[PDB]
């Protein structure tokens, strides 16, 4: 039922969030990635994971 | 900062240890094209043995 002949690429998962999660918490947002020894600003290019 | 490096086929090997890790002098150079840090986050080196 869940599998598709064209591939189910729409489903996602937020593995690379920065700070820690606590049990029974809700975290759904834009989740901009700001890491490295540089301000990424979401549009730089080096570290926009 | 050496005048002579090695070639791509005859890539050199240098083993250096028993020291202070000193991850601060490696950021001396500005025009770094790539600073890829797969596996270990680039700011969490200074507390690992």
């Amino acid at each position: 039922l869940d599998s598709k002949p064209s591939g189910n690429y729409n489903y996602l998962y937020r593995l690379f969030r920065k700070s820690k999660l606590k049990p029974f918490e809700r975290d759904i947002s834009t989740e901009i990635y700001q890491a490295g020894n540089k301000p990424c600003n979401g549009v730089a290019g080096p570290n926009c994971y | 900062n050496a005048t002579t490096f090695a070639s791509v086929y005859a890539w050199n090997r240098k083993r250096i240890s028993n020291c202070v890790a000193d991850y601060s002098v490696i950021y001396n150079f500005a025009p770094f094209f790539a600073f890829k840090c797969y596996g270990v986050s680039p700011t969490k080196l200074n507390d690992l043995c």
